[PDB]
RNA sequence: ACGGAGGGGUACCACCAGACGUGGAGUCUGCGGCUCAAUCUGACCCAACGCGCGCACCUCACCAGGCCCGGACGCGCGGAGGACCGACAGCCGGGCGCGCUUUCGCGAUCGCGCGGGCGGUGGUGCAUGGCCGCUCCCAGCCCGUGGCGCGAGCCGUCUGCUCCAUUGCGACAACGAGCGAGACCCCGGCCGCGGGCGCCGCGGGACGGCCCGCGCGAGCGGGAGGACGGCGGGGCGAUAGCAGGUCUGUGAUGCCCUCAGACGCCCUGGGCCGCACGCGCGCUACACUGGCGGGGCCAGCCGGCGCCCGCGAGGACGCGCGGAGCCCCCGCCGUGGCCGGGACCGCGGGCUGGAACGCCCCCGCGCACCAGGAAUGUCUUGUAGGCGCCCGCCCCCACCGCG
């Protein structure tokens, strides 16, 4: 009735582009950290890909008339062998920075490498999140200093709701004595106006 | 599931005390329908709605046969003397 | 080879169209991965299976099982109905049971009267209830801990 | 003019892939675009040991990635290449929801 | 924390009642020991031993031998009156302008030293991150105010009744919240709508709801009607902790060791398979509830076929088309280690690959094995058991693992 090796191109064409992206995420994390990159995407255009990004400091990523962004633009082209010009990156901005784990973890990492100790940085971060409308955070720092945790309020850590409400991130810090494993988790029960189960109300 | 968690019981008690004139016990259709109303109460999930409604009917018939403490029925008129 | 849920089997497009319409009633029966489709038209009386006479279906020993819906009742009504069953699925026995279920359901519908239908329902269900209502249980999965659904690989504590 | 063109939608997420078709059929309200064939799901599967060193009770991750796809070959030559572009613009811009048009 | 102390509970990783097995043989594989030049290493009760995803070369660290610098960047000296680099021919060399013997070619891409690198399946998992395993197939863990004690601490957080469950009812110097449990997500059984190349998208339905017994109480027993009746199968997984495993998964890494006769990278061979022996997960059998021949026939994760040679395995062509064992029927064999059993071995015909030590088919020979001791493992419905079929790593190969 149908042949199974025709649709295989379409199926395999979509899978390749997925991997084509993760490499972008890795590269941005290794490069555009200065602007606190958060996440990316893709949109296969007629003759290119309309990759858009999210970075808290949009100004840092782009340069004079986006000059350094243009610089990056050609680079990717050769790596993926796509025609330049057709490439058309886009730049976005994040509003509630105290609601994203990755920007906070990166700022916290930088701060830690500023000679300031774990306690002040962790409490600064949790204060920043809570003042940004979050039910709670949790900072864990592990390395040659064991594990010294810090926590403020209520978090969930089990169930399906975790993957959508709770957002976690991790990093590694190369310090002279060794490595300082640091991670962060934030639980926002109001994301995108989604109703957490077993949360009820009754009226008059 | 036979033992009902605390949330079910507390919300069901609230519903009965609040909407009593329109919850006829011993049926699982009327009470479910009424609990479906958002002016009455809101249930995010189907199974939770059915569970709450069932506990509400059992509480309501237990009360109609013999009212309980903790649920206000405004029965003073027949006990105000 | 056939899945059982193919559009072709369900709609019995194998039959030629001018003969497709003459069949009115439609019926269904299943057991485990087996789907049997039956079309009925009133007639001198006869049955078929996968293009085979009902008698010469080869579990042989289970002929009475495929014919129970008939000898349970009288041949009076079965005389006026003709069927062209088409079955496809897993296992000979499963096909057999699905076929008898489809026969029962199809004959039940064609009565066209509700009270006599209820009376036949009472008669038939008294005998094996799984002649009208389907059987639910189905094969389950297997977990990596063992090499079976519930059995586990032998463990050596020493 | 007439090209016997085809429309194919490929994606992973059931939510968008089902919402996007609704907009497409809206846009094809008058050009005769009709129901889409929904292909069987291509559930890709992979298994892997959870332990990088293979210690302890042998456990296994089970990740899978589905590939929903729909086809609106209805247009065929019923529409002109002039508005085939119009077909491709009024539609919403979903970040990942690959599509391709062939005759 | 422990108790060969008491009282309540609980679980086929416990028992009752049963079922199917292992330990007895042959064999696949891994683990110790012996051997060699090497037979590379990690792990050793639960919680090491078909596990670190299929070892002819690479994989690969190990053994016998051999190419190359592929020494960044700075400073000092030298250099086109010539820094460094290749080569026909003859010998020694497994071979290479590898080495030597004559003499042509190339031209600053640098040469020597000092500072300073990169690299490395090299070491410490008892320096660490990350990820898993176990405690844990558990039901437990804590906060603000308040009170009791000099204090470490106690109450909150239950010597009552229920739940598989700190799940609930009802009390009390406690009051009020939170995490885990539940809810939650995937799959399947019934029904409806819509659409439809290919059966695939959105919703209803079951809730201890009805009847009868009890119990204040939550909740237990029985009966119905219904596709399904009382945690249907999976995913997620609390606090705190371990000197559990992993530096041999990585541009994850501190400190050590190696760095121009190299532990760098590469090439030719060999080895990881070697065997007096001990055992761990498995496979084949010891037969009549059977073996052989002919025939009929139905699955799902899903899926590619025609013609012609050849006994068969296989082979040359050309195009898009397509599914099995058990089982049932007819006959032979007739209790004999026999027509049960197919290990081992000898000619031969083919496939992969640069290269067979790898894998298939044919003729011939026809080992132990007569139901397996002390001991021991798993299991409650589409379940055990029996029967076969696809994927994984893969040039060839599945007794393995996921399904």
């Amino acid at each position: 009735i149908v042949r199974r090796d025709e649709e295989n191109v379409y199926y395999s064409k979509y899978l390749n582009d997925c991997i084509m992206e993760a490499e972008l995420h890795e590269f941005f994390s290794r490069e555009l950290v200065d602007a606190g990159y958060a996440s990316c995407s893709l949109c296969r255009t007629i003759d290119s890909i309309c990759v858009i990004i999210q970075c808290a400091e949009p100004e840092v990523v782009m340069g004079d008339n986006h000059y350094r962004l243009h610089k990056i633009e050609y680079l990717l082209a050769g790596r993926f062998m796509c025609d330049p010009k057709n490439f058309n990156i886009w730049v976005d901005k994040i509003i509630k920075r105290g609601l994203s784990a990755e920007i906070m973890v990166d700022n916290l990492r930088a701060k830690l490498e500023e000679a300031m100790p774990i306690r002040r940085a962790a409490y600064s971060i949790i204060r920043t999140a809570m003042r940004a409308g979050a039910a709670g955070c949790e900072v864990i720092v592990a390395g040659k200093l064991r594990a010294n945790k810090f926590k403020e309020g209520c978090l969930i850590s089990t169930g399906h709701p975790k993957r959508i409400f709770l957002a976690e991130a991790t990093r590694h810090i190369k310090m002279r004595q060794g490595v300082i494993g640091v991670k962060v988790r934030i639980y926002n029960p109001n994301i995108r106006g989604a109703v957490m189960p077993d949360k009820i109300e009754i009226g008059a | 599931g036979k033992v009902r968690t605390k949330t079910i019981k507390r919300a069901a008690r609230k519903i009965v005390e609040n909407n009593y004139e329109s919850l006829k016990p011993k049926d699982f259709q009327n009470n479910k329908a009424i609990c479906s109303k958002r002016n009455v109460a809101i249930i995010p999930s189907k199974r939770l709605r059915n569970k709450v409604a069932g506990y509400v009917t059992t509480l309501m018939n237990r009360v109609v046969k013999g009212p309980v403490h903790g649920i206000s029925l405004r029965l003073q008129e027949e006990e105000r003397e | 080879m056939a899945k059982g849920n193919r559009r072709d089997l369900l709609e019995r497009n194998d039959i030629e169209v001018r003969e497709r319409d003459k069949y009115t009633v439609h019926t269904l029966g299943k057991k485990k991965n087996s789907v049997a489709v039956a079309f009925v038209k009133a007639g001198k009386g006869d049955i078929l299976v996968n293009n085979v006479p009902l008698a010469l279906v080869r579990p042989e020993i289970l002929r009475t099982k495929v014919s129970e819906p008939i000898m349970i009742l009288g041949e009076s009504l079965f005389k006026g109905l003709d069927m062209n069953i088409k079955v496809a699925g897993g296992g000979h026995v499963s096909q057999i049971y699905a076929v008898r279920q489809a026969i029962s359901r199809g004959v039940l519908a064609s009565v066209k009267d509700e009270a006599a239908r209820s009376e036949l329902r009472a008669k038939l269900v008294s005998y094996d209830r799984q002649l009208v209502v389907s059987d639910p249980r189905r094969c389950e999965a297997k977990k990596f801990g063992g090499r079976g659904a519930r059995a586990r690989r032998q463990k050596s504590y020493r | 003019m007439h090209q016997k063109y085809t429309i194919i939608v490929v994606g992973k997420d059931l939510k968008l892939v089902e919402r996007y078709v609704k907009s497409i059929v809206k846009e094809g309200r008058a050009f005769g675009i009709s129901g889409p064939c929904r292909a069987p799901v291509r559930r890709l599967t992979i298994t892997t040991r959870k332990s990088p060193c293979g210690e302890g009770t042998n456990t296994w991750h089970r990740f899978e990635l589905r590939m929903y796809k729909r086809t609106f070959w209805v247009t065929c030559g019923g529409n002109d290449i002039s508005t085939i572009l119009s077909k491709t613009v009024v539609i919403p811009g979903i970040q990942v929801t690959v599509e391709v048009e062939e005759p």
